[PDB]
């Protein structure tokens, strides 16, 4: 893969980056950037945690947003020159960005990339729009949910509506810390060192949603039905049982973590309503789920259940719960980059020379 | 792109397409694994 | 053994050289070179000690930093040609350093390496980390103690923490000295044409530690227990009693011999408490001792006792012993030397041509 394209989704969490036509992101790595606490120069990714007793470590993206650009090059340079082991000025590349990101961090980015990067082209587009794209469809309401934020996107014919979009500050992130917390209140003494490593894949592997969740209280009081086990590294196996699916809970109740937001249910329903009257039927119908956060047994089910309570008797409503889901942005990515009908929507350097970082702002 | 090219672009996103199918620590490990030493 | 890795450990005292791949050193001498005093040209080793009353004597290694380097040349050559009876150009050879050594040292011997013995390949490593790995460790706080210096090495995932290091000018030289002062203040005769050799014997042979000073003096002062007999050579016997553990107790308790510094289980606390608090558990757990002055019998429970009571009640305290760790250093770097993870480590002479003696 030479003069193919590249496509980089920056996650709060998770970089995922790869090439233009591929199945999946050749590289998945922590977005951390490490440098020398006191006094090489720099540590990104795994690398940098494996040192982190030795090293300050930052988060460029905060909220899905970018926040520090020195350490965001890092990040970039780290993708091209140490993941991919590419020239990014042989390759067009296609970057990720939050829904309502601000035009001047847009701008500052697609002015790194030509300046500092000196690739060829360059495109901008807006992650939940590419999940939408992955699964089939150019019209629907995306619940994208990585590490950092959530955002309820609704999307008219490739076109995002920002009115209408809705974020809530609690992802996994926050989830893996609501677990750490109940878990630890249970006589299980966590830390960071490792242990918090530990508590994230507990999460990934024994939590799930409940479809009824007083329900499901009562289940897990009356038996051990939903008991699981977990053995650590150490050798002390724990036992989980409510713990599986309260955790997750925090998506449909913030109130579990003391935050007086609404859940993801209403949030869906409340930016459909945002919406023209006449497209709702379309959305309803077209919910595409993305992110690692979405990847919880049961919530497709769930969300299907709370949003028919919240609707009209009468709308069909339908859930979509990609089994890729959790790289479905980045996949989003790898087939727009690769069509035809898009090899004219390029970015080009000349263009770029001409206009300025400004010629990266269409409406329509 | 707001103009003709994006109904396109749309059309051909919807039909669908496929996707191509696909040293310290190694010392330090090497070391915590001992080895024999020939004897004098 | 032709084309293969050469070790060299070069202590204050005493010098340990072989090959890697093999479980000890073919080659320990004394760390001495002795030119003519008045006027062959120089004398280096046992040798050099034999005919210590025609030359001027002297120690390229003090306080485990090299500070004669011609002096220091004359040793390696010695070593090469006369101990191990090898050519320098036909083996890469690994090279040990103390803790905090300058890096014009650390230049000024790769420099003299492979412009002067033209070996093909070298590499210079910290002796307390080589202890440690020849414990199969990567990770623990390292007591390294020969012959001129004593010094607490934190370590983990094999760099060692600089900022967290503690040297001591307090080693066996010193406590032999010590031993030999108390020994004639009873009595004994001793000076330095051959005593100060069987004075060495002597520690050697009849020192411990006690693991409770005070009770253990109690015991020497109302019974015999512990007395203990030594027949020098001139046939006079002598014999010793609490002498055989207030001689060592000198390294835990300095102002024995005057020194307002803390003893080694001060130390190797003040070192821990120095390092992220996060990797003192990994620590506390890793105690290894390297050394010849280590080897006295009860130091390793002297060492328990006193660590489990300058530390938190809830902390695991052990320390590593291991019985070959008067030749741990050397053993450390005859293993590494022989990995294969470690063969694109090695510094060639034309990495060296390139960029210099920096590199
Ligand atoms: N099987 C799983 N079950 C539950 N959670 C998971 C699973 N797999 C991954 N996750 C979570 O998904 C998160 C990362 O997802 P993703 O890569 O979509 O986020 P991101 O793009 O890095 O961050 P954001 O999109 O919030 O800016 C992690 O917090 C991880 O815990
Ligand atoms: N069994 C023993 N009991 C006590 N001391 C011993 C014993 N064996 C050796 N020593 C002492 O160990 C010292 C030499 O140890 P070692 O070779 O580790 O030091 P070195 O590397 O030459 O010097 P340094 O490490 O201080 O620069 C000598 O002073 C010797 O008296
Ligand atoms: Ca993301
Ligand atoms: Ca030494």
């Amino acid at each position: 893969d030479e003069t193919t394209a590249l496509v980089c989704d920056n996650g709060s969490g998770l970089v995922k980056a790869g090439f233009a036509g591929d199945d999946a992101p050749r590289a998945v790595f922590p977005s951390i950037v490490g440098r020398p606490r006191h006094q090489k120069d720099s540590y990104v990714g795994d690398e940098a945690q494996s040192k982190r007793g030795i090293l300050t470590l930052k988060y460029p993206i905060e909220h899905g947003i970018i926040t520090n650009w020195d350490d965001m090059e890092k990040i970039w340079h780290h993708t091209f020159y140490n993941e991919l082991r590419v020239a990014p000025e042989e390759h067009p590349t296609l970057l990720t960005e939050a829904p309502l990101n601000p035009k001047a961090n847009r701008e500052k980015m697609t002015q790194i990339m030509f300046e500092t990067f000196n690739v060829p082209a360059m495109y901008v587009a807006i992650q939940a729009v590419l999940s939408l794209y992955a699964s089939g469809r150019t019209t629907g309401i995306v619940l994208d949910s990585g590490d950092g934020v959530t955002h309820n996107v609704p999307i008219y014919e490739g076109y995002a509506l920002p009115h209408a979009i809705m974020r809530l500050d609690l992802a996994g992130r926050d989830l893996t810390d609501y677990l750490m917390k109940i878990l630890t209140e249970r006589g299980y003494s966590f830390v960071t060192t490792a242990e918090r490593e530990i508590v994230r894949d507990i999460k990934e592997k024994l939590c799930y949603v409940a479809l009824d969740f007083e329900n499901e209280m009562a289940t897990a009081a009356s038996s051990s039905s939903l008991e699981k086990s977990y053995e650590l590294p150490d050798g002390q196996v724990i036992t989980i049982g409510n713990e599986r699916f309260r955790c997750p809970e925090t998506l449909f109740q913030p109130s579990f973590i003391g935050m007086e937001s609404a859940g993801i249910h209403e949030t869906t329903y409340n930016s459909i309503m945002k919406c023209d009257i006449d497209i709702r039927k379309d959305l309803y119908a077209n919910n595409v789920m993305s992110g690692g956060t979405t990847m919880y047994p049961g919530i497709a089910d769930r969300m299907q259940k709370e949003i028919t309570a919240l609707a009209p008797s009468t709308m069909k409503i339908k859930i979509i719960a990609p089994p890729e889901r959790k790289y479905s942005v980045w996949i989003g990515g790898s087939i727009l980059a690769s069509l035809s009908t898009f090899q004219q929507m390029w970015i080009t350097k000349q263009e770029y020379d001409e206009a300025g970082p400004s010629i990266v702002h269409r409406k329509c | 792109a707001c103009s003709g090219n994006k109904a396109a672009l749309l059309d051909q996103i919807r039909e669908g397409a496929q996707l191509k199918k696909v040293g310290r620590d190694a010392l330090l490990d090497q070391i915590r694994q001992g080895i024999q030493l020939k004897k004098v």
